[PDB]
């Protein structure tokens, strides 16, 4: 659910998720990037872990709404990137 | 915006999705490539309309831009088949959802201070050559 | 200014002068005081009183002895040099507050009282009434704390225009 911008899962987050006081959320994330779950690291020291994957399941249709309103956003700044780019570069393209 | 051809494959094989199975084809990646007697072929019918086997830098520009155009076409294509799968017209393709979460995993983070501040010092390097 | 020679020395003429260099004063205009000051002649801004005046409370001003350009209050040459010295202290407090803007994180009530000159204690919300740096008297004032991100596609315009001037052929 957590979008690349904000990956960054913290301790008190997966606290007040699946119940575990925080002194084994450590072994859980060990748990997890062992058995393949996902990828990362655990910074203990800031108490936070980045997550850079997950392992793809299947989804909802709403979970794929939510996919569809992402991409409709990513295709927006996608054109307008190419809008400026070939209007500023008009007089030199091949 | 691609090749001309299309490369499937017919595989019959009990989905391990637990769906019924039906003698379906699949994707094969497909390129194209030239034996030499015909690159020099090739060469000769394009000769009048070829571009330079080099990078200048109109060309690179153009090639960038190129480039943005096929991203937003395929960009547009998954919304499309995004749009027609929630709506409901075709099933949810299990292969193609997980390689669309793969991809929105794989979108990186520019934000970040460690990596705005490398950035940083990459274009000043670049731009103190120039 | 312009007929010195064929009109004869206005005796009552420094006055009206420095009451507008006053006015200019007050008004905040100091780029036309300094012009008006430099069309002025040189001896009169320290032999006469009636343009030393705003001169010295210009400086003091420009110094930033805010306490003495409020001292400074008493000696008026002349009476006309009135109401202009409250227009004064209007754009004095201004500048303060401009100091206070600029600088002074975390800024409190009783401090702000005693150097940013309110009026009675009970009327203290002034300036948090109108000016309002959305202040949010959280007892202490805060301050309210008055005072990352690549420009990419700015960088990029930067960099076609390059490319644009590399490549077309003049």
């Amino acid at each position: 659910t957590r979008p690349a911008n904000h990956r960054q899962l913290t301790f008190e987050e997966i606290a007040k998720s699946a119940k575990i006081t925080v002194n084994e959320v450590e072994l859980l994330v060990m748990k997890a990037l062992s058995v393949g779950l996902v990828k990362g690291s655990i910074d203990e020291v800031d108490k936070r872990v980045h997550m850079t994957w997950v392992q793809p399941r299947v989804l909802d249709l709403q979970q794929i709404k939510g996919m569809k309103d992402r991409l409709e956003f990513w295709c927006t700044d996608v054109k307008s990137m190419e809008m400026l780019v070939e209007h500023q570069a008009h007089d030199i393209l091949t | 915006l691609g090749l001309p051809t299309e490369a499937y494959i017919s595989v019959e094989e009990v989905h391990d999705d637990g769906t019924p199975t039906s003698k379906t084809f699949e994707h094969v990646t497909s390129e194209i490539g030239a034996e030499e007697a015909e690159e020099v072929g090739v060469e000769h019918l394009l000769r009048d309309i070829k571009d330079t086997t080099v990078g200048t830098l109109s060309q690179r520009i153009t090639n960038q831009v190129h480039g943005l155009k096929g991203l937003n076409s395929k960009l547009l294509d998954i919304r499309s088949y995004l749009e027609k799968v929630a709506t409901g017209k075709l099933p949810i393709n299990h292969q193609i959802i997980y390689q669309l979460q793969d991809v929105f995993n794989l979108l990186p983070d520019v934000s970040l201070q460690e990596f705005v501040k490398a950035f940083y010092l990459k274009t000043n390097d670049q731009m103190v050559v120039v | 200014f312009d007929y010195k020679e064929q009109l004869p020395e206005s005796a009552y003429m420094h006055q009206l002068l420095g009451l507008n260099l006053l006015f200019l004063l007050s008004q905040n205009r100091v780029a036309e005081f300094h012009t008006e000051l430099e069309r002025l002649p040189a001896k009169d801004i320290q032999t006469n009183v009636y343009i030393k005046h705003p001169v010295s409370l210009e400086q003091y001003l420009m110094e930033g002895s805010y306490n003495k350009v409020f001292l400074a209050k008493g000696n008026i040459p002349a009476e006309s040099y009135t109401f202009f010295i409250d227009i004064l202290l209007d754009t004095i407090r201004d500048e303060i507050a401009g100091c206070i803007e600029k600088a002074y994180e975390k800024i409190l009530f009783t401090e702000a009282t005693r150097i940013l000159f309110f009026n009675t204690p009970k009327k203290m919300t002034d300036y948090a009434k109108k000016r309002g740096w959305v202040l949010g008297p959280n007892n202490y004032y805060s301050f309210a704390s008055q005072q990352t991100t690549i420009p990419s596609t700015e960088l990029a315009k930067q960099v076609i225009e390059y490319a644009r001037q590399l490549e077309m052929i003049v």
